[PDB]
Formats: C-alpha cells, sequence, structure tokens
RNA sequence: UAAUUGCGAUAACGAACGAGACCUUAACCUACUAAAUAGUGGUGCUAGCAUUUGCUGGUUAUCCACUUCUUAGAGGGACUAUCGGUUUCAAGCCGAUGGAAGUUUGAGGCAAUAACAGGUCUGUGAUGCCCUUAGACGUUCUGGGCCGCACGCGCGCUACACUGACGGAGCCAGCGAGUCUAACCUUGGCCGAGAGGUCUUGGUAAUCUUGUGAAACUCCGUCGUGCUGGGGAUAGAGCAUUGUAAUUAUUGCUCUUCAACGAGGAAUUCCUAGUAAGCGCAAGUCAUCAGCUUGCGUUGAUUACGUCCCUGCCCUUUGUACACACC
C-alpha cells in the first residue's frame, strides 16, 4: 500500500486502512446490502464513514433526515432518557463496542447485522385511531417505509434500554443482544415481539 | 475625579436626568422646552430651551 | 521567507487557526502532534483530510494549529476545517488550480463542512422559560 | 412565506411601466440601475424591488 | 491484581464490637455498619491498622481485626486528628472521644435530655417531636410519626 | 396538648381544603355606587357633538 | 406468506380526523397495470415503497 | 530524534513518572496523607492510600511545564471538581490549597519546580531536563 | 451479597476448563455461569490472559472482550 | 427590569442597554499644537482625555 | 401568505395608519481604514530534548514586517437567485444546484382603532375625596412577628443508580461585573484537612482578577446489584465566616446519624434544530443568604412538516324585544 512517514508520524494501522478502503472504525461499509425490498433508499450504507458523529443538519428538511447513515441514526436514539440527553460520546462509543460484540457473534458484519435488524423489526401495517364517534374501532394502515425505518430503530433501542436497567449487563452488550435476535427474528426479542404484535392487531382489524 | 468610564456615562445620564426634571418644576411657566449641557474645560455650560426668555 | 499560508475554521464558537509553510511535514496542534486530540472518540475525525486527500501532499509541508474558545467537541470540528482549507489554501497561492479543485472534489464529495464553514448558532433564551424555545410550567388553577 | 408587499409590486409596475429600454433579466444590474434611476431609503427595499422587477421583466419576455 | 486461593481460613459474618459484620464485603465498607463508624473512619482506621484494604471482611486474620477494635476506641493515642472525630471538646470533661456501636445511642439521648433537663427552646422543640433545625414546618414533613 | 403526636390524632377542619370563594366577580360590571352621573354635568366637562361648530 | 411490494404513484391527500393518514395510489412491481390506493402511517412522497401484507382490498375514507 | 512531553500523550506522561517519583523515593510526602480528601468537593480520600501525592505532583509538573507561571490558586481551581450540595443543586468548588502548595515545595526543594518571578511557579530548567527524558522512555515502551 | 464472591479452589478449576467454547467472554459473561462477582470478574480476566486462553479485542473500564484460544 | 410596577400580570421583562464606545489616539507633538487641539474639536457630550508622556 | 400578504373576481378606481418596510443582535469579507490595552510571522536574547538542517518553551518593548485569527468604523452581500417541477402556468408553492446565509435568513425591539369597572393609592413630593393627626394611623428606639404547623394547593430542587456513584487524571466556553474621598474584583508567597487566616500585589479595567483551566463531558481504576459504596432527609458533636446582633439553629467546613424514595393513579405542563433536554457560568437581589430570575456558552438527540379530533380563538352567515349591549 506504498507506506508513506514523515516529520510527526502516523501509524501503521492508521496509514494503511485509511487511503485504502472508507471503511468503518475498522469495519467494511462493502457488502452490507438491505436484504429486504422497499427500506434502500432509507438505509445509508454508502456513503461510508469512520465514525458516527457528525455535524450534518438533517432536521431542515422533510424526508433528509434518511440521508443520515444509519449507524448514527442508531447512536441518536440511544442518547435519552434524561440524563443521556446529549452525550454522543457516551453513545458512539457504546456502539462501537455493540458492533465489536456483535461481531464476535457468528462473524458477518456488525453494520450488516445493523441492517438486518431494522429491516426485520419494522411494522409492514398498522392500526391509528379512527373515531367513528363514541366508541373507536382500529383502521389498518400499511405503515410508510420511512416511519417503519424511524420506528424500529426506536423499538430497537428501548428494548436494549428497558433490558439494560437493573443489571450487571451493560448496554453495549444489550444492545448488541437485541441486534443479534433481531438480525433474524428469534422473537425471543423486544422488538421483534412488539413489531409482530402490531401487525396481529393491524390483522386484526381488516 | 477617580471614576470608572462606565460609572461616569451612567451617573452622567443621572445628571441629566435629575437637570431637565429640576428645570421642568421650576420654568414650565416660560415654556421650558428641555436643555443640554456641553461639557468643556474651564467651564460647564447649560443651556435653557424655554420659549419666552424674557422671564428666565 | 519561504512560502507560507494561513487559514481558520470556526464551528460553534469555537476557533481554530492553523499556520501552512513549507516543510518536511509535521502536523502539529498547539503543542502536541495531530496524533494525540483526545477525544479520540473523534479522533479520527480530525485524520479525514488526512485520508480523503492521501497520505501523501503534507511531506513538502508542515501544519500547526491553535484553538480557543468553543468547547470539546467544538474545537475539534474546526481544527479539521482550518487543516483541509489549510490543504486546498496552499493550491491557491502555489501549486496548481487544477489540483487544488481536484482537492476540493476529493472533500466535499465526502466532507463533513470541510471548506465550509458551519452556520448554526446558539438562539437567544427569552422570558418566559429556562429555554429559548422550551417555556415555564403553568398550573392553570 | 415570501410574497412581496404592496410597495414593492406597485414600485415594480412603475419601473417596468418607464422603463422598458435597458432593465435586463438580470437582477445585479437592474438592481445598479435602481440606485441610478430610483430613490430607495434602504438597500434590502431595493433588492426586493429589483428581484420583483426582473421577475415581472423574465415573463413579459414571454406572453 | 492477582488471584487468591487461601484454604478454609475465610470466614462469612463475623461480629465484633456488639454488632454483625459481613465477612463477604469489602473490609473498608464491612466496618460502616457499626454505629459511629462511616465511611471515612473506617478507610483511615483500616489504613492505620496496617491492613491491606483490597482484603474482604472474612479476611483479615484475627490480630489484624483486633488491632481495628483499638484504634477506633482510641483515636487520639494512634494518632487521629481530633477533628476527625464525631464528640469533640465534650459538654463536661472537655475531653474528645469517638462514641462508637451501641454508646452512640446513648450519647444522642445525654444531649437531647441536656436540652430538656435545661428547658432551652431547642430542647423544648425535641420533645415535641419537631423539626429543630429552624427548618419551615408549613409545606414539609407531613408522615413522618 | 402539646407537640406532634397530639395535633396528628386531631380530625383537621374542611376549611383546610376548600375553595376560593370568589365573592363578587360576576357582580363586576354593575356599578353599586347608586349614582350615575348625568348627560349634562358630562357635555359640560366633555362638550356636546351638538356644539362641535362652534368649538372648531 | 404472500409478500406484496408496492410502488407509490402519486400522493393524494390527508385522510383521518388526526391527519396521520395520507392517501396515496400505488403500483406492484410484479404485474404492473394495476393501480391501487392505499393508507399509509408515517411520512410519504412520490417513487416509495409500501409493503402490503395482502394484495386485493383498500379504504377510502377516514374518521 | 529528539523529544518533548507534548510528544507524549496526556495521562500516560503521568503514569510513568508517578513510577518515577515513586521508585525515587526523593519526594517529601507531608505525611498527613491518607488522611486528607483533597478537596471539600470530595466524599472519600483518594484510594491510591500510598501513591497519589506522586500521581498530582507529576500531574502539577507537567502542566507548569506546559505554561508561563502557575500559583496554588490556579491549581486549587484546575483540579477543583464538582461539590455535590446533597439535594442542594451541583456548584465547582476549588480543590485544597495545602495539597497543592505543598506539591509545590515538594518538588521544588527536589527541583523540578522554581518560584517565577511575575507571580507562581516555573519549570526549572532541570525540570524540563528530566521531564523529557522520561517523556522519551514512555516512548521506548512503544518502540 | 449473594455468593460469587470468594475463591474456592473448586471455582478456580470451573473457570479454567469452561473458558472454551466461550465466543464471548468478559465481567458480565463470567457473572452469567452462576459465579464471580464483579470484583473478582475483573481480576479473573488478567489472570486468564496471563497464558493464552483468550485474546483481547477490547479495551477498557465499562466494556470487556475476549475470544477463544486460536 | 420587569415593565409592570406591580406584581400581576404574565411575567414581562424588559433589557434596557447603553452603549459606550472607546476610542484612544496616539500623538507625538510639542506645546502648542496639543493645547491648540485640545480647546477646539469639541463636542457637547463626547469625552475626551489627554494624558502625558509614557507613564 | 405568518399577515386586509398578495393574485384573481370585480361598480369600483386609486390610497393612508397597522402588517411590511424600519431598528438591534447572531451569521458571511486573505477586499478598504488600524492596533504594546488584540494578535501572528521573522530576528536578537534565551531553556530543554535531539543532533544533519529539527522539534517544544521563556523573554509588556531588543528590533523589523504584517492584519488570517481579535477588535469596530466604512462599504459589499440575498433579491427565496439559476434551472426545473406544480398551480387560473396568476400570486405562490416545492425540489435540485450554487451559496456565509434561502423556515419573515435565525432571534428580538417597535407596534394602529378599540375594549376590561383587569392589577397597581404598598414606587412616586402623581392625585380627588374620606379617615387620622399628640394617649398619632406622624415618627423614632427596644424585643417579637412576617419562617409560627393536624392538613389541601402550586413553582421548583435532589433521587431512586451499572448511558452509575466513587477515586485518580485528561481539560474546554460565553454573557457579565469590579474600589474616591475608598475598602469593590482579587492573582501571587506563606499557615491550615477544610472552611479560612495572614503579608503583599495588579486593576476606575480589551491592560489586573481571568485563558474566569465552570460543569456536564473524555480516560484508568475501585465497587457488582444486594436500599449497595444509589439516595441524602433527619439529627448529635466541633471549627470557621458576614454582621452591633445569628437563640427559632444567615452561610461555610469536619465527623457521626443513613430516612422517604425500586420509574409514580386519575389528571396536566413544555417543545420542531444548535431547538428539545442534560450541564455549569455571569448578572439582578446582596453586609451575610439561590433550590429564584435574567442572560450566557458547553454537549446535543428522538419526532412532525400534518390535520380540525379535543381545546382555544378569530371570520362570515343568521336571530335579537340587548345598546349600561347576556354581569
Ligand atoms: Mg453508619
Ligand atoms: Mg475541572
Ligand atoms: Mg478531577
Ligand atoms: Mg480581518
Ligand atoms: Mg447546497
Ligand atoms: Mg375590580
Ligand atoms: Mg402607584
Ligand atoms: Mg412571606
Ligand atoms: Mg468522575
Ligand atoms: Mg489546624
Ligand atoms: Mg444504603
Ligand atoms: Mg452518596
Ligand atoms: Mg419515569
Ligand atoms: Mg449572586
Ligand atoms: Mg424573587
Ligand atoms: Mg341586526
Amino acid at each position: 500500500f506504498t507506506p508513506v512517514v514523515l516529520a510527526t508520524p502516523i501509524p501503521e494501522e492508521v496509514q494503511q486502512a485509511q487511503t485504502e478502503i472508507k471503511l468503518f472504525n475498522k469495519w467494511s461499509f462493502e457488502e452490507v446490502e438491505v436484504k429486504d425490498a422497499s427500506l434502500v433508499d432509507y438505509v445509508q450504507v454508502r456513503q461510508p464513514i469512520f465514525v458516527a458523529h457528525t455535524a450534518g443538519r438533517y432536521a431542515n428538511k422533510r424526508f433528509r433526515k434518511a440521508q443520515c447513515p444509519i449507524i448514527e441514526r442508531l447512536t441518536n436514539s440511544l442518547m435519552m432518557n434524561g440524563r443521556n440527553n446529549g452525550k454522543k460520546l457516551k453513545a458512539v462509543r457504546i456502539i462501537k463496542h455493540t458492533l465489536d460484540i456483535i461481531n464476535v457473534l457468528t462473524d458477518q458484519n456488525p453494520i450488516q447485522v445493523v441492517v438486518d435488524a431494522i429491516t426485520n423489526t419494522g411494522p409492514r401495517e398498522d392500526t391509528t385511531r379512527v373515531g367513528g364517534g363514541g366508541a373507536a374501532r382500529r383502521q389498518a394502515v400499511d405503515v410508510s417505509p420511512l416511519r417503519r425505518v424511524n420506528q424500529a430503530i426506536a423499538l430497537l433501542t428501548i428494548g436494549a434500554r428497558e433490558a439494560a436497567f437493573r443489571n450487571i449487563k451493560t448496554i453495549a452488550e444489550t444492545l448488541a443482544e437485541e441486534l443479534i435476535n433481531a438480525a433474524k427474528g428469534s422473537s425471543t426479542s423486544y422488538a421483534i415481539k412488539k413489531k409482530d404484535e402490531l401487525e396481529r392487531v393491524a390483522k386484526s382489524n381488516r | 475625579a477617580l471614576i470608572s468610564k462606565k460609572r461616569k456615562l451612567v451617573a452622567d445620564g443621572v445628571f441629566y436626568a435629575e437637570l431637565n426634571e429640576f428645570f421642568t418644576r421650576e420654568l414650565a411657566e416660560e415654556g421650558y422646552s428641555g436643555v443640554e449641557v456641553r461639557v468643556t474645560p474651564t467651564k460647564t455650560e447649560v443651556i435653557i430651551r424655554a420659549t419666552r426668555t424674557q422671564d428666565v | 521567507a519561504v512560502p507560507s499560508v494561513q487559514t481558520f475554521g470556526k464551528k460553534k464558537s469555537a476557533t481554530a487557526v492553523a499556520h501552512v509553510k513549507a516543510g518536511k511535514g509535521l502536523i502539529k496542534v498547539n503543542g502536541s502532534p495531530i496524533t494525540l486530540v483526545e477525544p479520540e472518540i473523534l479522533r479520527f475525525k480530525v485524520y479525514e483530510p488526512l485520508l480523503l486527500v492521501g497520505l501523501d501532499k503534507f511531506s513538502n509541508i508542515d501544519i500547526r494549529v491553535r484553538v480557543t474558545g468553543g468547547g470539546h467537541v467544538s474545537q475539534v470540528y474546526a481544527i479539521r476545517q482550518a487543516i483541509a482549507k489549510g490543504l486546498v489554501a496552499y493550491h491557491q497561492k502555489y501549486v496548481d488550480e487544477q489540483s487544488k479543485n481536484e482537492l476540493k472534489k476529493a472533500f466535499t464529495s465526502y466532507d463533513r463542512t470541510l471548506l465550509i464553514a458551519d452556520s448554526r448558532r446558539p438562539e437567544p433564551k427569552k422570558f418566559g422559560g429556562k429555554g429559548a424555545r422550551s417555556r415555564f410550567q403553568k398550573s392553570y388553577r | 412565506g415570501r410574497v412581496r408587499t404592496k410597495t414593492v409590486k406597485r414600485a415594480s409596475k412603475a419601473l417596468i411601466e418607464r422603463y422598458y429600454p435597458k432593465l435586463t433579466l438580470d437582477f445585479q444590474t437592474n438592481k445598479r440601475l435602481c440606485d441610478e434611476i430610483a430613490t430607495i431609503q434602504s438597500k434590502r427595499l431595493r433588492n426586493k424591488i429589483a428581484g420583483y422587477t426582473t421577475h415581472l421583466m423574465k415573463r413579459i419576455q414571454k406572453g | 491484581s492477582l488471584v487468591v486461593q487461601e484454604q478454609g481460613s475465610f470466614q462469612h459474618i463475623l461480629r465484633l464490637l456488639n454488632t454483625n459484620v459481613d465477612g463477604n464485603i469489602k473490609i473498608v465498607y464491612a466496618l460502616t455498619t457499626i454505629k459511629g463508624v462511616g465511611r471515612r473512619y473506617s478507610n483511615l482506621v483500616c489504613k492505620k491498622a496496617d491492613v491491606d484494604l483490597h482484603k474482604r471482611a472474612g479476611e483479615l486474620t484475627q490480630e489484624e481485626l483486633e488491632r481495628i477494635v483499638q484504634i477506633m476506641q482510641n483515636p487520639t493515642h494512634y494518632k487521629i486528628p481530633a477533628w476527625f472525630l464525631n464528640r469533640q471538646n465534650d459538654i463536661t470533661d472537655g475531653k474528645d472521644y469517638h462514641t462508637l456501636a451501641n454508646n452512640v445511642e446513648s450519647k444522642l439521648r445525654d444531649d437531647l435530655e441536656r436540652l430538656k433537663k435545661i428547658r432551652a427552646h431547642r430542647g423544648i422543640r425535641h420533645f415535641w417531636g419537631l423539626r429543630v433545625r429552624g427548618q419551615h414546618t408549613k409545606t414539609t414533613g407531613r408522615r413522618r410519626a | 396538648t402539646a407537640g406532634r403526636r397530639n395535633n396528628r390524632s386531631k380530625d383537621v377542619t374542611d376549611s383546610a381544603t376548600t375553595k376560593k370563594s370568589n365573592t363578587r366577580r360576576a357582580t363586576d360590571r354593575h356599578s353599586r355606587t347608586g349614582k350615575t352621573d348625568t348627560k349634562k354635568k358630562v357635555n359640560q366637562g366633555w362638550g356636546d357633538d351638538k356644539k362641535e361648530l362652534s368649538a372648531e | 406468506t404472500p409478500v406484496t411490494l408496492a410502488k407509490v404513484i402519486k400522493v393524494l391527500g390527508r385522510t383521518g380526523s388526526r391527519g396521520g393518514v395520507t392517501q396515496v395510489r400505488v403500483e406492484f412491481l410484479e404485474d404492473t397495470s394495476r393501480t391501487i390506493v392505499r393508507n399509509v402511517k408515517g411520512p410519504v412522497r412520490e417513487n416509495d415503497i409500501l409493503v402490503l401484507m395482502e394484495s386485493e382490498r383498500e379504504a377510502r375514507r377516514l374518521r | 530524534p529528539g523529544v518533548s512531553v507534548r510528544d507524549v500523550a496526556a495521562q500516560d506522561f503521568i503514569n510513568a513518572y508517578a513510577s518515577f517519583l515513586q521508585r525515587q523515593g526523593k519526594l517529601e510526602v507531608p505525611g498527613y496523607v491518607d488522611i486528607v480528601k483533597t478537596s471539600s468537593g470530595n466524599e472519600m480520600p483518594p484510594q491510591d492510600a500510598e501513591g497519589w501525592f506522586y500521581k498530582r505532583a507529576a500531574s502539577v509538573a507537567r502542566h507548569i511545564y506546559m505554561r508561563k507561571q502557575v500559583g496554588v490558586g490556579k491549581l486549587n481551581k484546575l483540579y477543583g471538581g464538582a461539590k455535590s450540595r446533597g439535594v442542594r443543586p451541583y456548584k465547582h468548588i476549588d480543590a485544597s490549597g495545602s495539597i497543592n502548595r505543598k506539591v509545590l515545595q515538594a518538588l521544588e526543594k527536589i527541583g523540578i519546580v522554581e518560584i517565577s518571578p511575575k507571580g507562581g511557579r516555573r519549570i526549572s530548567e532541570n525540570g524540563q531536563r528530566d521531564l523529557d527524558r522520561i517523556a522519551a522512555q514512555t516512548l521506548e515502551e512503544d518502540e | 451479597a449473594q455468593h460469587a464472591v470468594i475463591l474456592d479452589q473448586e471455582k478456580y478449576d470451573r473457570i479454567l476448563k469452561e473458558v472454551p467454547t466461550y465466543r464471548y467472554v468478559s465481567v458480565s459473561v463470567l457473572v452469567d455461569r452462576l459465579k464471580i462477582g464483579g470484583s473478582l470478574a475483573r481480576i479473573a480476566l488478567r489472570h486468564l490472559e496471563k497464558e493464552g486462553i483468550i485474546k483481547p479485542i477490547s479495551k477498557h473500564s465499562k466494556q470487556a472482550i475476549y475470544t477463544r484460544a486460536t | 427590569t420587569r415593565k409592570t410596577p406591580n406584581g400581576e400580570g404574565s411575567k414581562t421583562w424588559e433589557t434596557y442597554e447603553m452603549r459606550i464606545h472607546k476610542r484612544y489616539i496616539d500623538l507625538e507633538a510639542p506645546v502648542q499644537i496639543v493645547k491648540r487641539i485640545t480647546q477646539i474639536t469639541i463636542e457637547p457630550g463626547v469625552d475626551v482625555e489627554v494624558v502625558v508622556a509614557s507613564n
């Protein structure tokens, strides 16, 4: 890879991978394809990044929320619940860990497992509250692809945050533990349960 | 002297505050219109803008 | 007297000023090398200019930086900007236009607010709440 | 939303009214024209008037 | 640090100072459960006793244990600061004391009764089962006794 | 009959949990003065629009 | 599980009393030329892809 | 190549310098160590037992090396943390004047610092000498 | 204060023969084996690393990751 | 300051500000022009100070 | 359209107050005018490490040059521009590129006619009238009270912890303020665990406090789910500080005591981007006392970009026996 050294030194593992491939902390943004229909154009993965922290403004326009990296979007939704508002550094660290933990289990790409876990927990359709007067029934509507991702994310995070309460197990562990099961739904995870149970009710009015 | 520039300009302002007041309670019968203060060495000039100056 | 340029970058309230002269390619910030920084969770953030443009290109130039104001994260985005801008400020007065515009092509294709200074800024809080938008609690009766 | 006030549109009408000569589809030079040709108390105001004289000009060229 | 083994020597729940002490919890914090010793106090005394802080309560060969008994009820002869102790200047013999275990329960009542026997307002306050520290009692303190 | 213990065993008067009591809001716009000034006495002070010509 | 893939054709209007629902017409990428209007949940633009958990049915008005 | 302490990163400089003053024994540790809380803003004394004066001194050294002149009051403010006032909100509070000042004297007698003009303390010419030393010896662990 | 705080020579060998087949090993992982409270866990990690049997892929406080010897 | 004299009403505050501009120029001059330049070029309400020498 | 903002329809045409313009503040200037009270480069003087030229500092004036960073005068800039979608191809709207900036650029200030028996006689030597005026409802001094405690209501603060406490250590802002006939902001050196004490020093302030090294946050460890080392109520005992005075404990420090609270029912507040929320700082108040307020910067999300369902309020239409106008 034609190593280059100058006055203030840049280390080997640093020099090498960086210029070669644009990949993650160290994980490949290549491969990692969205295994489901729709859900593409709503999951980012190329353009690749280094760390999940970014100063970009996705809030000034409607759908540009989606153009954000789906790994980052996972991190953002981590930092919340009061005390953890802010603290991207807290989350971004946990994320990199979670990837290391997912990577340990069944190999593949932690970043791809993220994709699988998200695409698998998205509700296909759901029920709103339509008044109809007085006692209100539930109309089955099919959820938008954009909301489908968003929902998956908050679902996973919530489910891990709740499992990570009052137990020795850490966030990066519970997050991984969720993402691992959410990759191919085992119905052992908070999200897969709730997603499908929204679709069970969506099918119970139709 | 020995003041801050800050406390000066504020306290200067208050000076014009009390000044204009004193004249307004005095020369109203003369049609007092307000005042101005000119800061110079050797002198401090105050000019009465009252409409009827024959009574001032 | 050797060929040299000076730039800056500003994120939030932070300002990073950087001198680019011709050198054997030391890259330093304040007193320490670019290899330290720390926050360090973001360490790769400020490396990014050295990456997009290739780890060479710095061998004929020394880069020194210093960061005042802002905050822990805010400065980091400002230094990298002063870095990438300074590298493209050096091809402005010295090297070539065609290489220069192949540099802003290498940056802005990807970027993250790189040659472009981020325009966001704290909004003044007004009375009626603890925050800018946020109001106080009212109980009615 | 961005909707020019009456005073902009009213000024702009009269402008195109007495000067079609000069006054191209370029705002920039129309702006420069304004300072020479018209008396406006503010930079901001003048541009809003030039922007719209240009917008009306642009659509006169077709119909 | 290292991986310890021992044999059968470690015991759970050793009793001292007229109270009970969990053996399998760290000794710095183990001692605290005694009335009159807190985290700080336990901290200083254990260090003084030439005891390894990494050790647990179930550890600590008997001599080390009994040593700790001495330093606690006799802090001043063992060179402890005298501002580090709860009862100092006393009210009577003027001596600085560190009152411990079941004995600290008494030295509350003694004091309370002093101000009560004297009929001082602070005392009067206590006897009424009120907040004595001159705090507003209108909104706060509803459940209580 | 002194100290917390006594009062604790006592029942709390129900004027403790009561309302605002209002007392004369909906009567506001109605003048209780019984007086009501008169049209002449008004036009003396403020003039009447019938004489405006001789005002101007 | 008879999976059904549909591409949003046009954006129609906001139904529902709350307004969360948005009417839209779609097209299947398996055997196109048949268009059916469906009810969404979240935000929606043109050329999106909806997953219908059953093929043939539709609603119209919501309260 | 040549070395400055600026080449060594933050923490790992001070860890090594700590082991250095430790390995030495020329310290002047006041002796009220282990009984002291290092700030009013703190719950517990430092966990190091025998130690941590080395950490602070070594920290103190590096800081004064970094800059022109530093005083006690600046160390009180720097090392100071956020005291919880209990049920009342947090506020920043200064660390102990004695620990820090006694650190400056303990190092001055040892000769890593000298009382500077204008105020405060300046890093001694022999301070830089033995700071850059062990600084370079840190890079010999990673060589 | 429920088990897992002490050495118990039978626990030592318990670790030694049970660490293989662990794809994931950590502080929390060691507690899930019905043993090894947190203090002794973080010591156990360093001493399993003394010779082989675990490869640190991780770094620090709040997260520990080790994998089977190869 | 709160606008209202009393306590009634929503809590409206008001921020009054006064703006102080300070300018200083350096000159090397004889005894005449300084004394000639200082009496005149005066203004009603602009503070003018002439400090002397280096110390 | 945020707008009686416009377009269009038109017995109307063309107008003015209000909205808009305007004003301030936050954004953009390697282009103009400059700076030892802002700052960079080069050189003398000068220290450390490496030596092959290097790397990292000191030196209120040892000089020379400069204005990128700082500063504020004067100008420039945006006018939703270019192009393209959609619409009476009208005002507009939306998307994309460029751009410091395209949500009225963000945020404020100003803000017509009119209404209320809204609040304020307890801000006023603004005031009608009433009351009182020497045993005073004037005024002053002493002590007490506004804090009193079975309880109901409201704004907050701190917590229930492992996105954590704790111990080391990395160490980063902005808006302010600061002493003359004076004791304000306070660096530094000593003494002290701390609180603080003492000798001095800079500063009427871009000059000194002060880079306000603030906090959250980042790192390495100790703790391991157990009301535990989470939490700090309550209370005992001692030392300090403000003030003539601290008892009903002004605040500050140290030890000990170690409560309730294991995510909170019916209800209900606030909010759409550097916003929310988490965090500390400065200012007002201030001899002493912030859990308050007014500003400030730090870290920085999830979710809308819609509808009239709830609520609230405008607008017509319609009724009227109200016009002191449904009190
Ligand atoms: Mg205890
Ligand atoms: Mg600090
Ligand atoms: Mg600290
Ligand atoms: Mg400039
Ligand atoms: Mg763009
Ligand atoms: Mg009334
Ligand atoms: Mg009044
Ligand atoms: Mg009161
Ligand atoms: Mg900490
Ligand atoms: Mg003492
Ligand atoms: Mg406890
Ligand atoms: Mg605690
Ligand atoms: Mg909750
Ligand atoms: Mg204050
Ligand atoms: Mg108040
Ligand atoms: Mg009618």
